[PDB]
């Protein structure tokens, strides 16, 4: 898991990520990293981007998320890569 | 394993 | 707030609940309570049944979830009520 | 608060 201390960081999502978060009802311009992770997980479930059989696989080549991360797909098991990909779309307050 | 558990294990 | 001991309690979902879980990729007859809650949470998000403005509100009158819970809507804040509705739709192994 | 956090708090 992402450490607790790394999730309490106050962050400002960049335009594209901000658009993504607000598309599932996120309200604000600033979030804790924890909140970003809540809404991003929610987003993926809501758009049904997870593979039905192997549900750690997220297919985003036809989604805003794929443009955001710049990959056709990724695995939720790749904790470091997701951390990195998320952080490219954030600025710390 | 559900996509909810995988992401929960990332959180 | 399901206790740590209760999280790992093994359960067998009744037919309607099992149908719901399998509709989002669950593929067995036996689950822990934790797993049921994972897939159920996933289901609700996948079907977009939560109010976008106040996301504790779940609408389900025209959904399979409403049939098995027996309610037209509920709040995620109603922890006791949800547990009660979930336990009505499963049998605890060896009870 | 997201539906994901509310349900998380319910778990």
């Amino acid at each position: 898991q992402i450490p607790a201390s790394e999730q309490e960081t106050l962050v400002r999502p960049k335009p594209l990520l901000l658009k993504l978060l607000k598309s599932v009802g996120a309200q604000k311009d600033t979030y804790t990293m924890k909140e970003v992770l809540f809404y991003l997980g929610q987003y993926i479930a809501t758009k049904r981007l997870y593979d039905e059989k192997q549900q750690h696989i997220v297919y985003c080549s036809n989604d805003l998320l794929g443009d955001l991360f710049g990959v056709p797909s990724f695995s939720v098991k790749e904790h470091r890569k997701i951390y990195t990909m998320i952080y490219r779309n954030l600025v710390v307050v | 394993t559900s996509f909810x558990e995988y992401w929960y294990l990332l959180l």
